[PDB]
């Protein structure tokens, strides 16, 4: 069964929801602010949770044994986004470590480039899941590259110009269409974290 | 601003001349000024001060720091106080031929009160 | 205690007041911070300014006494020889706690301060004497400008601060948990109306209930 609740005003004060809340193992709520902005599909990653995330790793495992763990990281990384949210808004970005606008600038790239997505279009109407795993590692990879970079000392203000269309290129890594097949969009990924692990170690001279 | 490099000097010819000699100052051709106003005792009035202070200040982009001594600032006294900005850096220079008081400051009114 | 509303919005209202309150505990302190400072650096330049006030007429009596070992005036050539710059000023960057100050260094340049005035054989070397106490004088000098305009800049954003946390304890928090407590008034008074609606639905169904059992016994 896949339910569907219309949420009255107050969509966790209304009975229904309250009584739903008990027996289901999933949910995925709604925000106003995301649909405010147009932002699509607009689901809340605050409040909704997947109780059959620990049963899959049995299947993960026998496919793609690196998944959970980037979830997880995933997950920290917007957390974070939000945590420091409103600090930064009730005083202003000027006392930001060069540690911390790297987790602003790659939460607000995540919410941008991978949580958004429209059906309307051709190549994405329905991601497949190893693009989604290759995308995720992708993300994760060019921020630990930025974390390290900034670990072995260079001002990120300019480590940013200087790297440029690496940032670039993960922005439009969402256009690989599937119908490219499965390899031909595997050796470009490849490629893809290659080149962003060498344009990161040169540019630190 | 980056254009914050001259200095300005309203000051008597002693301590003017040792000031030049140093290699604080120069002479702008490009509008035949100096980075001073140079000061003559019972020969220059008042009006001239805030005149060279209001072009110094507001007029010039080229000055970061004003000296100027406790007689002069004296004639401008006024006009020192009304003014309070940090872009020209104002200071009252200690003067020559007068033991200066570090208490007529126009900056350091400001600082006699909340300690 | 403004335009009240009367809906189910008090969450909204409850997350307003924890930003406000945690807006105002962060601001509270972000204030010492820079109070700090602004205590240190009121000491720094009072202290040195009655010690530069006595040094600088120590120099100019250095030079003074020099002025006139070769008996002559050296003043009309100054005024007209100098024509390169030496002691001009940086803008040095220095966020202190999150707050930009643009500093002055000192841009020493001792490689020229004025050209062919020595050697005209009687005064040369003697103003080479007093002139390096003027060299130092005036870098000296330009650390006292460095303080001034640090502590200009400094009072003025310690006061923005401290009048923006008197404004947000005095005139938001108060008419927040007034409207707070307005609408938990209205809800307990539409709760009542219900309980009320559903006694009197009982009462009507109990006695006609009673009426049919009692006619029922015969």
């Amino acid at each position: 069964i896949v339910a569907a609740v219309s949420p009255a005003g107050g969509d966790f004060s209304d009975p229904v929801t309250t009584a739903t809340l008990g027996i289901t193992q999933v949910f995925w709520g709604l925000d106003k602010k995301l649909a405010q902005r147009k932002h699509f599909p607009s689901i809340n990653t605050s409040v909704s949770y997947s109780k059959y995330t620990n049963v899959l790793n049995k299947f993960y495992d026998s496919n793609y044994p690196e998944f959970p763990v980037l979830r997880d990281r995933m997950k920290e990384i917007l957390s974070n986004a939000e945590e420091l949210e409103q600090v930064v808004q009730l005083v202003g970005k000027s006392a930001l470590s060069d540690s911390d606008k790297i987790t602003l600038d790659v939460a607000t790239l995540i919410k941008e480039d991978f949580l958004q997505q429209n059906g309307y279009s051709t190549y994405d109407a329905f991601c497949p899941i190893w693009k989604t795993f290759d995308m995720m590692r992708a993300f994760i990879s060019y921020h630990d590259e930025a974390q390290k970079a900034v670990a072995n000392g260079a001002n990120w203000s300019k480590l940013a110009d200087s790297t440029g269309d690496v940032k670039h290129a993960v922005s439009s890594s969402k256009f690989f269409e599937p119908s490219r097949g499965e390899k031909e969009v595997h050796g470009e990924f490849e490629k893809l974290l290659s080149t962003m692990q060498e344009r990161f170690a040169e540019s630190t001279d | 601003a980056e254009k914050r490099t001259l200095i300005a000097v309203i000051a008597d010819e002693d301590t003017t001349t040792g000031l030049l000699l140093a290699g604080i100052g120069q002479i702008t051709p490009e509008t035949q000024e100096k980075n001073f106003f140079v000061y003559q005792e019972g020969k220059t009035t008042k009006e001239e001060i805030t005149d060279k202070f209001n072009h110094f200040t507001e007029e010039r982009d080229d000055i970061a720091i004003l000296l100027i001594n406790q007689h002069i600032a004296e004639n401008i006294r006024a006009r020192v106080d009304s003014f309070t900005n940090a872009f020209p850096a104002i200071l009252e220079i200690p003067s020559k031929d007068h033991p200066y008081d570090p208490e007529k400051d126009s900056v350091l009114k400001r600082v006699r009160k909340l300690f | 205690e403004q335009v009240f509303p009367t809906r189910m919005t008090l969450g909204l209202m409850k997350t307003k007041l924890k930003g406000a309150n945690q807006g105002y505990s962060l601001l509270k302190r972000k204030s010492e911070a820079l109070t700090k400072r602004f205590r240190d650096i009121t000491k720094r330049i009072d202290d040195a300014k009655q010690k530069m006030g006595r040094v600088m007429q120590t120099a100019a009596f250095s030079l003074a006494e020099v002025s006139y070992a070769t008996g002559e005036n050296i003043g009309y050539q100054v005024q007209e020889s100098v024509s390169t710059a030496r002691f001009k000023v940086r803008a040095r960057q220095e966020n202190v706690s999150g707050v930009y100050l643009s500093q002055f260094e000192s841009y020493i340049d001792p490689e020229i301060n004025d050209f062919r005035l020595t050697g005209l054989g009687r005064g040369g070397q003697q103003v080479q004497r007093a002139k390096e106490i003027y060299s130092r004088a005036v870098e000296t000098l330009v650390e006292l400008a460095s303080l001034q305009t640090a502590f200009i800049i400094l009072d003025e954003v310690i006061k923005v601060t401290n009048r923006r946390v008197n404004a947000i304890e005095h005139v938001i928090i108060p008419r927040t948990e007034n409207t707070i407590a307005y609408i938990n008034s209205e809800l307990d008074e539409l709760d009542r109306e219900e309980f009320y609606r559903l006694k009197k639905v009982q009462e009507k169904k109990q006695n006609e209930t009673a009426k049919l059992d009692a006619e029922m016994k015969l």
